[PDB]
């Protein structure tokens, strides 16, 4: 039996000023999860590009919890579709950080992709990143995963790029709200909203405010 | 550059002076064909070097300028480092070759309309308050000339005037022009009337451009 005790105001309150309804309780959901004593504690997925775009290293650094081991090894791969692109395994130990030496218990995993498929609101082209926790001999720990957009955002010469080319935001703010449930939003609510958007030519969204 | 006293005035009376080299190629295809060319920078600095030789001690000059309509070419880039470099005391502006290349301290377009752009190839006229905010673009905006008082004109001077008012990096400029250039004819009866071109015989003429 879980209790949980939910106060409708506390000191966070006070940095929970939006101009909405102002609700209480439970309203996300709630879930267990089960993971290895030796697990994958946090994943960082870079990806960096060239000056056309034609090639692109993946960069993940990969955080490991429990007993530091030899034989542990991280594998990331890359998947287009069913077809893998590329793979990287490495031991863990990452590179000297300071005088007392380097993360122990992290490794980077660097993969080079010719032509990545880019990224955009136009064309949502997505790869799948696989983050294998495993022994040297490949019995796996656990797998955690994320999809990937190979994308370049960044502000140069006073103009926002996404890809070397400048946005134009046709955005429009998005507040979680259903008439009948308040605050709670449901996977068909949000779907019908994006389909909503892009029908009517919007590509950008912003979680006001949280 | 203009009669010696012409400056002495200016000192005295009070106005800010933009002095400007005998320097303008307008006619040549393209505009830059001379400027452009090292054997035409003898020349050139020499109406420039003088200029300045002659014309620095006034506190009336403000701002030095390159000359006009003579494209961009090379020899403005050396003439303007020249200056730079011999008086720091006033800024450079030249307006060829689409009114804010390097040989520029100023952007310094001519007829540069207030909210319309004239997206011409490699020369445009942006309006003026797009051009301030073009991506790096930093410097101050005076046009060199603008509203074209040509017969019956000056229509839309107040939105100059307004957006002059209204952005700090938009400075002013200089009205095209100061007095009509006719001339004086007399009839049979020795009656004086104002002629243009044209009025002498002269072919191929602009007709009243001259005003
Ligand atoms: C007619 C344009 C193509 S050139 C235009 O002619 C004007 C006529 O008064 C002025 O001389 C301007 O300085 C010039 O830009
Ligand atoms: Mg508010
Ligand atoms: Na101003
Ligand atoms: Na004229």
């Amino acid at each position: 039996r879980l209790a949980v005790m939910v106060l409708r105001w506390s000191d966070g309150s006070y940095l929970e000023d939006q101009d909405m309804w102002r609700m209480s309780g439970i309203f996300r959901d709630v879930s267990l999860l089960h993971k290895p004593t030796t697990q994958i504690s946090d994943f960082h997925v870079a990806t960096r590009f060239n000056d056309d775009f034609s090639r692109a290293v993946l960069e993940a650094e990969v955080q490991m919890c429990g007993e530091l081991r030899d034989y542990l090894r991280v594998t990331v791969s890359l998947w287009q579709g069913e077809t893998q692109v590329a793979s990287g395994t490495a031991p863990f130990g990452g590179e000297i950080i300071d005088e007392r030496g380097g993360y122990a218990d992290r490794v980077t995993l660097r993969l080079n992709v010719e032509n990545p498929k880019l990224w955009s609101a136009e064309i949502p082209n997505l790869y799948r990143a696989v983050v294998e926790l495993h022994t040297a001999d490949g019995t796996l720990i656990e797998a955690e995963a994320c999809d990937v957009g190979f994308r370049e955002v960044r502000i140069e010469n006073g103009l926002l790029l996404l890809n070397g080319k400048p946005l134009l935001i046709r955005g429009v703010n998005r507040h979680e709200h259903h008439p009948l449930h308040g605050q709670v939003m449901d996977e068909q609510t949000m779907v019908q909203d994006i389909l909503l958007m892009k029908q009517n030519n919007f590509n950008a969204v912003r979680c006001s405010h949280y | 550059p203009n009669h010696p006293l012409w400056y002495t005035l200016c000192d005295r009376y009070g106005l800010y002076v933009v002095d400007e080299a005998n320097i303008e190629t307008h006619g040549m295809v393209p505009m830059n064909r001379l400027t452009d060319d090292p054997r035409w920078l003898p020349a050139m600095s020499e109406r420039v070097t003088r200029m300045v030789q002659r014309d620095r001690n006034h506190p009336s000059v403000i701002i030095w300028s390159l000359g006009d309509e003579s494209g961009h070419g090379a020899n403005h880039d050396a003439l303007y480092r020249w200056i730079k470099s011999v008086d720091p005391s006033r800024p450079v502006q030249y307006e060829g070759g689409g009114a804010d290349t390097t040989a520029t301290d100023i952007i310094c377009p001519m007829y540069a309309r207030v909210d319309e752009d004239q997206p011409f190839p490699a020369v445009p006229k942006w309006s003026i308050k797009k051009w301030l905010s073009l991506p790096g673009e930093t410097r101050p905006l005076i046009l060199c000339e603008y509203a074209h008082a040509m017969g019956n004109s000056l229509g839309g001077f107040a939105k100059y005037w307004q957006a002059f008012r209204q952005y700090p990096r938009l400075q002013g400029g200089f009205v095209w022009d100061w007095v009509d250039q006719s001339l004086i004819k007399y009839d049979e009866n020795g009656n004086p009337w104002s002629a243009y071109g044209g009025d002498f015989g002269d072919t191929p003429n602009d007709r009243q451009f001259c005003m």
